[PDB]
DNA sequence: ATCGGATGTATATATCTGACACGTGCCTGGAGACTAGGGAGTAATCCCCTTGGCGGTTAAAACGCGGGGGACAGCGCGTACGTGCGTTTAAGCGGTGCTAGAGCTGTCTACGACCAATTGAGCGGCCTCGGCACCGGGATTCTCGAT
DNA sequence: ATCGAGAATCCCGGTGCCGAGGCCGCTCAATTGGTCGTAGACAGCTCTAGCACCGCTTAAACGCACGTACGCGCTGTCCCCCGCGTTTTAACCGCCAAGGGGATTACTCCCTAGTCTCCAGGCACGTGTCAGATATATACATCCGAT
């Protein structure tokens, strides 16, 4: 109903001023479902990595947060293998004023560095905090083989 | 909502849902406890606590202090009407009373 | 001085305000958005994130949420937008 | 030695592993050939949990044995 | 060592930080808050138990807590508490 | 053994309590009445407090017993536990 | 020659000062001794935690403040300013404390 | 020639008669209509059992009798025989019903 | 089939009789309005709780037990109607 | 006792022991109920009801009536001190009011 | 049909024990039943709260004794305690 | 200080009627026997918090005096309220009709209790620094006797 | 109406201290997984009484006239709390020391929930008769005007 108009204005704003290093598009003709493409920041061990994620808008927007999942797989402390994302702004304090471009920027920022406070998997967070190199080499072996 | 995470986060609350569930189960209130009661009770408790704390902080700011003291709690409780009606029988230790002088006693 | 048009629009629904409410944070948005925020959101103002539970509770008893002087200028300045709603 | 593992999604995987390989080694191999993270993998043989520190041969597991994989989904 | 004593200190601190980001709280006010929380919990739970026993049932569902909140609280606090309880239960279910 | 300790509640204490209450002029025959009502209230509370601290097979009066005795009388108190 | 305040303007100052404070007003040791006397009348060889007498004193002070507020209201209703024991007895009766 | 009592005597006789009696004082049908009117505000088209209306009216009578006793005590305290609304207000405020 | 201004049903002789039972010899002229106001307030307070008790049980007819329970919770226990 | 008669007769009580025990167990009060609690509770209840019935019967016989009516119950409860204090905040249906008139309202000499 | 429990014949037995000839109407019986039920509820609630207050899990005779001592005024409390102690002593043997 | 109406209340006697005391069938809940397991009683131990004591110092309580403001008694009035009577109004009692809705029975499906393993949220202990308490100085504002 | 001097109160700045907000280690209970007995959600039937209507009383309500007593305002008297100053007393802080018992752990044992079977205590139902509510006719308590 009224949600689709807001989505139309938001996609028009997205198209007129596309953010750098993030892309988004309609996965299907139906309005709610969307696809997006993310590639890792330069100051990160995820260089040369392209990743696809699918987002499903709820029945009413933006009063409830939009569901987001990764059809591709990422080795990150704050994301499960299945693709679930633990993001504080996404679920705990989602607000109607925010736009999904800010959500994608937050996803990129979390891709830059994880959050110690709410680890998705305690073991990988323990690995990350214990030292640097033992996450470095798994990340290095992981990036190219899955992205390409 | 999606499962496989702590219950206090699924409902978006801060009070512990599991602790409230345990208290309800072991409190000799009923033989069986539903799965939606602890969340509702935790939400109500959080709402009341936030409602009191906001007014207490406003009183503390008005008193040029940056710390909550029992006098600020008493001011916040008594100044409001609904909370005064609810907490009409309790007595806050070291709270004092509101300033109130009858108009007849004032000098003429 | 002037209500204008771009500044007049509601920050949430991108539409014309209907019975505007002025939050204590001096945030103005249309009544449908505020209402939907009450029963489908976190009860706080989305922009600067300050709880307004006490103000709303105090005002709803006396029914003073609506801004009469703002609604009057909205009617007199954009009757065509208001009549559609 | 070929062994059979069954997951919760109805997928059966054949592992070409020797008894000398430890639980960490077999977890790394199954992660390499299937992608499932070793930590999220819980191994069930004859209805018992398998410990990472001890070797596979400590379970007296022979050719064409049946294993069950348990996925511990955390977060969401 | 001493046996553990459960308390609501960290939760009240988190709520206070959520409301006022730069305001502390003393220990006596913390005790007042704990007593208030315990009192409200006892009131709501007892009213719900009595109201569920009145109907020859054996379960305290969400409806019993909703009706207990409706009875105990004043006119506007009851409405707001019911609204936020519906918040929490709807967000938890789906 | 203590005898005639109710006189410890002297006139200035009653006057200060009255001033906090909000009175301007206090008669001279009210102090005995205030002492009597205070003694009655203290006896009533301490009876229940002692009954609580005696049921538990103890010999000391903890703050919990007093808070419970006040709560039993519709005089709930906040600050000392609960 | 000395500056003497008119009778009446000191009571209002005391009211303004005491209604703004939060300290306890009754003495500590006399109240503790009175409580101990009542207790030893009820039961012999008892010991008191400090928080126990603190709570007892807080409750007594709050109760007496409420009683004096009601007494002042009754006295003002009687077209007077002074408070008298009849006002206290009537307040207690109407509150249901004596009946 | 006509004979009439001094004011204040038949009032005392009415008091003596009514304090001994036990029957309900307020008429049935007006009270039932008032109860229905008040109830329909909260929810539409309710139906009322007779026993519920009787119990409500009995509680009404008891509460009003108690309030009038307290009001009379206040009026006699104020050195008057007549009761007035200020007496009712004082009696309610001391009891804490209105606060 | 709505009803209006039935608060006038509580008649002046009825209030006089109640006061006489209470032990009042002389009655002013402004007592009746305050008595009616207090009556309406008390009745509203009891009826709201009784209606809520009925509403919880998914019923449509308030019962004597509902009124007794509402009065008992409100602070005024009542005997003789079952409890 | 003989451990062969009914519990009420074994304890010498007219009030029941089985019903009180069932109500204590199924009343959501505790996870366990002692073997002597129902007897004590039934004894207390019987004593109080006997006291009230005695006072009400005495008041009724004083009024030249052979039946106990709620007015007699109200008179018995209000006249006694301890019963009035225990039942201060209870209302008796069709109970009436104790007859009293303030001394000021009485006519002058 | 359905069965409803009440303390009718028990109160009648007590009345005949204390007054051989005097009768009782129906409304007085209802009032007595309501009073008995209310006192039972009060004492049971106090006993349960006292049991919870000491981390116990049972309700033996002493909790009921303490609840009786709390709830009833002096002389009635003493008489009720004496009667209960006598009843328990007679029942245990 | 009583006397004579004059009213209302109290007392003696017939009567007939609806409710209270009681007989009766039966069935659901109370009673009796056995068991196992966890809650509660009992003994030994630790150290925490209670109690008792003494010296200083000083803020507070006690006592006394002058007097001004309020408690209280008495007078006068005029108006609102009590008392009685003729008149209009609707509550009360009876009888009938009907159906909305309370109450119970029969199915069965989904929600909730139970047990193990496990690991992370939450509690006990340490700690350091900033917010609040305290003192000294000045500026500001009620207050009252005399104009 | 006011001016000004004595007094109480508020602002501001500097110094010091102790408790509170954060960090670290650790023990226990919340979570996840599955299984299983049953509670109530729902459909259908019954059949009770709550609502609506009508008609006939006569009991209660109502408006009006008249008298009167008391609520209220005013004046006067006196006496008793109050404000202040001086003296006596014990509260309060700090310190030290002894020990009573509150809290804890380990062990054992016996009280009771649970299960199954058997039977009678009390409940729904029907019935007899008398306690008392009502009506009628005397006898005395009490009030009011006037001696
Ligand atoms: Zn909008
Ligand atoms: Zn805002």
């Amino acid at each position: 109903h009224m949600a689709l108009k807001r989505i139309n204005k938001e996609l028009s704003d997205l198209a007129r001023d596309p953010p750098a290093q993030i892309s988004a598009g309609p996965v299907g003709d139906d309005m709610f479902h969307w696809q997006a493409t993310i590639m890792g920041p330069n100051d990160s061990p995820y260089q040369g990595g392209v990743f696809f994620l699918t987002i499903h808008f709820p029945t009413d927007y933006p009063f409830k947060p939009p569901k987001v999942a990764f059809t591709t797989r990422i080795y990150h402390p704050n994301i499960n293998s299945n693709g679930s994302i633990c993001l504080d702004i996404l679920r705990s304090q989602w607000s109607p004023a925010l736009t999904i471009s800010k959500v994608l920027l937050s996803i990129a920022s979390l891709l830059d560095d994880p959050n110690p406070d709410d680890p998705k998997v305690p073991e990988i967070a323990r690995i990350y905090k214990t030292d640097r190199d033992k996450y470095n080499r798994i990340s290095r072996e992981w990036t190219q083989k899955y992205a390409m | 909502s999606a499962k496989a995470c702590t219950r206090s986060s699924r409902a978006g609350l801060q009070f512990p849902v599991g602790r409230v569930h345990r208290l309800l189960r072991k409190g000799n209130y009923s033989e069986r406890v539903g799965a939606g009661a602890p969340v509702y009770l935790a939400a109500v408790l959080e709402y009341l606590t936030a409602e009191i704390l906001e007014l207490a902080g406003n009183a503390a700011r008005d008193n040029k202090k940056t710390r909550i003291i029992p006098r600020h709690l008493q001011l916040a409780i008594r100044n409001d009407e609904e909370l005064n009606k609810l907490l009409g029988r309790v007595t806050i230790a070291q709270g004092g009373v509101l300033p109130n002088i009858q108009a007849v006693l004032l000098p003429k | 001085a002037i209500p204008s048009l771009s500044e007049c629009q509601c920050g949430i629904c991108m539409e014309i305000l209907v019975e505007p409410v002025t939050l204590p944070c001096n945030h103005t948005l249309c009544k449908p958005c505020f209402q939907s925020t009450v029963e489908k959101a976190s009860l706080c103002c989305p922009f600067c994130r300050r709880r307004v539970s006490s103000w709303t509770r105090y005002h709803t008893r006396r029914n003073s949420l609506v801004n009469v002087e703002l609604w009057t200028i909205i009617q007199k300045h954009y009757p065509r937008e208001c009549k559609l709603r | 030695m070929q062994i059979f593992v069954k997951t919760l999604t109805g997928k059966t995987i054949t592992l070409e592993v020797e008894p000398s390989d430890t639980i960490e080694n077999v977890k790394a191999k199954i992660q390499d050939k299937e992608g499932i993270p070793p930590d999220q993998q819980r191994l069930i043989f004859a209805g018992k949990q398998l410990e990472d520190g001890r070797t596979l041969s400590d379970y007296n597991i022979q050719k064409e044995s049946t294993l069950h994989l348990v996925l511990r989904l955390r977060g969401g | 060592k001493r046996s553990r004593k459960e308390s609501y200190s960290i939760y009240v601190y988190k709520v206070l930080k959520q409301v006022h980001p730069d305001t502390g709280i003393s220990s006596k006010a913390m005790g007042i808050m704990n007593s208030f929380v315990n009192d409200i919990f006892e009131r709501i739970a007892g009213e719900a138990s009595r109201l569920a026993h009145y109907n020859k049932r054996s379960t305290i569902t969400s409806r019993e807590i909703q009706t207990a909140v409706r009875l105990l609280l004043p006119g506007e606090l009851a409405k707001h508490a019911v609204s936020e309880g519906t918040k929490a239960v709807t967000k938890y279910t789906s | 053994v203590l005898r005639d300790n109710i006189q410890g509640i002297t006139k200035p204490a009653i006057r200060r309590l009255a001033r906090r209450g909000g009175v301007k002029r206090i008669s001279g025959l009210i102090y005995e009445e205030t002492r009597g009502v205070l003694k009655v209230f203290l006896e009533n509370v301490i009876r229940d407090a002692v009954t609580y601290t005696e049921h538990a097979k103890r010999k000391t009066v903890t703050a919990m017993d007093v808070v419970y005795a006040l709560k039993r009388q519709g005089r709930t108190l906040y600050g000392f536990g609960g | 020659k000395p500056h003497r305040y008119r009778p009446g303007t000191v009571a209002l100052r005391e009211i303004r000062r005491y209604q703004k404070s939060t300290e306890l007003l009754i003495r500590k040791l006399p109240f503790q001794r009175l409580v101990r006397e009542i207790a030893q009348d009820f039961k012999t060889d008892l010991r008191f935690q400090s928080s126990a007498v603190m709570a007892l004193q807080e409750a007594c002070e709050a109760y007496l403040v409420g009683l004096f507020e009601d007494t002042n209201l009754c006295a003002i209703h009687a077209k007077r300013v002074t408070i008298m024991p009849k006002d206290i007895q009537l307040a207690r009766r109407i509150r249901g404390e004596r009946a």
